[PDB]
């Protein structure tokens, strides 16, 4: 509701783009050992 | 003009956290199961 509201979101948004990235790294190289 | 571009931004970000995240899941889903066979 403000331009200090957007940019608090703004943050929360990127921590969670960056966990999905790291997390998804991860996956990748678990799946990848899952082939044995 | 400052608000309609973070507007954008949280919109696009939205977005490319639903893609990330429907990869994220697909990938658990697979690791999860392959895991436990």
């Amino acid at each position: 509701a403000s331009l200090d509201e957007l940019q608090a979101e703004i943050e929360q948004l990127e921590e969670r783009n960056y966990a999905l990235r790291k997390e998804i790294e991860d996956l990748q190289k678990q799946l990848e050992k899952l082939g044995a | 003009a400052s608000i309609a571009r973070l507007e954008e931004k949280v919109k696009t970000l939205k977005a490319q956290n639903y893609e990330l995240a429907s990869t994220a899941n697909m990938l658990r889903e697979q690791v999860a199961q392959l895991g436990a066979p």
